[PDB]
């Protein structure tokens, strides 16, 4: 706020106008990056209240009641482990982390429970041990194999997503 | 606002020169923006340094613009890519990547010109009418299990 | 003798606060672990020192000597 | 707005026209306070030239 | 010490030898009053960016007023996390947005008045998982999508001496 | 103008949208084949 | 005497808008790459190797 | 009003009071004779690369 800047300024031109433009165009970027990243399914999708889908222990990733915030434990973990005027200012996003926990909870939902096909239309339900087994079919072992292993199948999933949260807390 | 990608192409090349050229206007700290005033009422010696503004000030508004137009050629450059790989993978075959070429399961794809792109017709093939069943992982007959 | 002046000799520079905070500042210090002359408080009667640029004088004494 | 866009139709959408700061509404100086004066007094009225 | 700002009564234990305090980047925070020598907090009085909230020259010359980094203590009136919008009324229902105001928040013509509301991602759909059933579509419905890519911009040569000086 | 140029481009629209025409006439005939070879 | 400030701090802040611009370049690439992996990946199941 | 151009005969309709026509960007494209009241066209003459 010194007059005579202003006064010996304006002969300058517009690069006040450039700067402004450049860096509104970078911040609706911004924006635009988030939206068609995870905004990408329709309808938002809810979980089944009963939570037994054949022996696959989701807890892990399936947003948490308890905590207010709503975010799995692996989110919460997430969040925790990574944290952080002359005319500067940072403008806020526009979905909030809540909006964007709710997005994640859908897709998460609609996998769950729809497997593909909530991808290319409406979701049509199947059960999680027959979706596993399309999976299987898909990369050439046959369908089989995979209900006479159920069990074991299931076992080795939940240790390897319990394992998933140790590592990212012990890795510095 | 269908073809709002190509229009922001023409409006932002348009924008760009319109400033450069604008930009000659200014003194830059001179005694006057257009050079034969600044020649003809100043001896020789001191429109020496009072031309020297005026060339710095513009040699730097070039460099500007240029680097400007580097770094949008490189967004053009990165969209030109994927538009090839779209017409190789979508048009000349059948692609199973999933909502690559348009939403649902991919059929065929056709192209058309535009002026400074390409507009691709994906033809996708999209469920609906669906219906309740109940369904079983075997068969069991005879003792031993069947599966389909 | 002599005898080397371990991580002593530090003062505040700038009677400017600063709080929970790295500064890092160029000013006329005592380096560190260099080693410093030693002078004795009994009887010869106190030689001359010249004053470079400042001086840094320390004394363990309890009889206002 | 209109000015600032240059066009005297003006789309929906949001636009930045300009800023505000508010200015200070008064002024407060406080500086060098020193209790004890100089002794020109006793001088003048020591009563001894 | 010349300055501009709002005084607030401090919180820091300043050493008896000290004057002034200062943050990282020479940010004077603080300071002894040269009469009482008691300690002030120094804060930036408020400014920000103004932007205006417009439904489209072509509906209505109504227009919605968004104060972004400020407090409404010193500026319908309403405030948001974003900053402090006026006139435009806040309404509890959910819609599909359209000016993204920020940190959720968005505005929209109501059809007569502008109103601010929180945004709204989608419907839910509470798919019935069950372990034994399926559901299988019937039929089918082919369709054609539209996309856009640029391949290429103007070409442009410029003459230095020229563009110089003529 | 004032030392500002717009070269032309090399391929023409007509020659694009004869190409374009080109890749048409291909995938209704021939499928998938034509990029694969004859 | 102002002159020399004024056009010394413009460069200073053009340099920061133009280092911006890389930056977000290379965000922008990397968002490109997190969306297509969400669509392959989650949405479905890819044959693509690694 | 100091320039280099050429001179072609005026299509456009001057009002009484103004004596100089420009284009957008500033640029001097029309001028009337301070003589015989004439509106004149500027327009650079020819250059380019080579
Ligand atoms: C054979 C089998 O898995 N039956 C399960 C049952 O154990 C479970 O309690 C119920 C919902 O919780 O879903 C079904
Ligand atoms: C469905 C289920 O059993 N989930 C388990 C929970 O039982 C267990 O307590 C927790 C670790 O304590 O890990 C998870
Ligand atoms: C007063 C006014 O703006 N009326 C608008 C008109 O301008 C516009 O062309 C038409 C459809 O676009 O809708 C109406
Ligand atoms: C409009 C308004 O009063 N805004 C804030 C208020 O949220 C806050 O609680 C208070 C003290 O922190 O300062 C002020
Ligand atoms: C007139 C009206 O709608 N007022 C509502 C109020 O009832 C509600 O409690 C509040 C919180 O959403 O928002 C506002
Ligand atoms: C497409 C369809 O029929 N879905 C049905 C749903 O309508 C019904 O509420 C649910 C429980 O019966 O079973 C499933
Ligand atoms: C035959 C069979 O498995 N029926 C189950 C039922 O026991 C269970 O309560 C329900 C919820 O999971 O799903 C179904």
């Amino acid at each position: 706020d010194s007059t005579e800047c202003s006064n010996l300024l304006l002969q300058y031109g517009s690069f006040c106008t450039q700067l402004k433009r450049a860096l509104t165009g970078i911040a609706v970027e911004q924006d635009k990056n988030t939206q068609e990243v995870f905004a990408q399914v329709k309808q938002i999708y809810k979980t089944p209240p009963i939570k037994y889908f054949g022996g696959f222990n989701f807890s892990q990733i399936l947003p948490d009641p308890s905590k207010p915030s709503k975010r799995s434990p692996i989110e919460d973990l997430l969040f925790n482990k990574v944290t952080l005027f002359n005319g500067l200012t940072v403008l806020p996003p526009l979905l909030t982390d809540e909006m964007i926990a709710q997005y994640t909870s859908a897709l998460l939902a609609g996998t769950i429970t729809s497997g593909w096909t909530f991808g290319a239309g409406p979701a049509l339900q199947i059960p999680f041990p027959m979706q596993m087994a399309y999976r299987f079919n898909g990369i050439g072992v046959t369908q089989n194999v995979l209900y006479e292993n159920q069990k074991l199948i299931a076992n080795q999933f939940n240790s390897a997503i319990g394992k998933i949260q140790d590592s990212l807390s012990s890795t510095p | 606002s269908a073809l709002g990608k190509l229009q922001d192409v023409v409006n932002h090349n348009a924008q760009a020169l319109n400033t450069l050229v604008k930009q000659l206007s200014s003194k830059f700290g001179a005694i006057s923006s257009v050079l034969n005033d600044i020649l003809s009422r100043l001896d020789p010696p001191e429109a020496e340094v009072q031309i020297d503004r005026l060339i710095t000030g513009r040699l730097q508004s070039l460099q500007t613009y240029v680097t400007q137009q580097l770094i949008r050629a490189a967004e053009i450059r990165a969209s030109a890519n994927l538009a090839a790989t779209k017409m190789s993978e979508c048009v000349l075959g059948q692609s199973k990547r999933v909502d690559f070429c348009g939403k649902g399961y991919h059929l065929m794809s056709f192209p058309q010109s535009a002026p400074h792109g390409v507009v691709f017709l994906h033809v996708t093939y999209v469920p609906a009418q669906e219906k309740n069943f109940t369904t079983a992982p075997a068969i069991c007959h005879d003792g031993k299990a069947h599966f389909p | 003798a002599y005898t080397n002046s371990f991580t002593r000799g530090v003062y505040y520079p700038d009677k400017v606060f600063r709080s929970s905070v790295l500064h890092s500042t160029q000013d006329l210090f005592l380096p560190f672990f260099s080693n410093v002359t030693w002078f004795h408080a009994i009887h010869v009667d106190n030689p001359v020192l010249p004053f470079n640029d400042g001086v840094y004088f320390a004394s363990t004494e309890k009889s206002n000597i | 707005t209109k000015c600032t866009l240059k066009s005297f139709t003006v789309e929906k959408g949001i636009y930045q026209t300009s800023n505000f700061r508010v200015q200070p509404t008064e002024s407060i100086v406080r500086f060098p306070n020193i209790t004890n004066l100089c002794p020109f007094d006793e001088v003048f009225n020591a009563t001894r030239f | 010490l010349t300055g501009t700002g709002v005084l607030t009564e401090s919180n820091k234990k300043f050493l008896p030898f000290q004057q002034f305090g200062r943050d990282i980047a020479d940010t004077t925070d603080a300071v002894r009053d040269p009469q009482t020598l008691e300690i002030l907090d120094i804060t930036p009085c408020s400014f920000g960016g103004v932007s205006v909230i417009t439904p489209g020259t072509n509906t209505s010359n109504q227009v919605a007023v968004l104060y972004q980094g400020v407090n409404c203590t010193e500026v319908n009136v309403f405030q948001t996390r974003a900053g402090c919008l006026i006139g435009a009324e806040y309404v509890n229902s959910s819609y599909e947005c359209d000016i993204p105001i920020g940190a959720g928040i968005c505005a929209s013509y109501q059809t007569q008045s502008i109103i601010a509301y929180t945004m709204s991602l989608g419907a839910e759909n509470s798919v019935a998982y069950s372990n034994n059933s399926i559901a299988i579509p019937t039929n089918f419905t082919i369709s054609v999508t539209t996309e856009i890519l640029p391949v290429s911009m103007t070409k442009t040569s410029v003459d230095c001496t020229m563009y110089i000086c003529g």
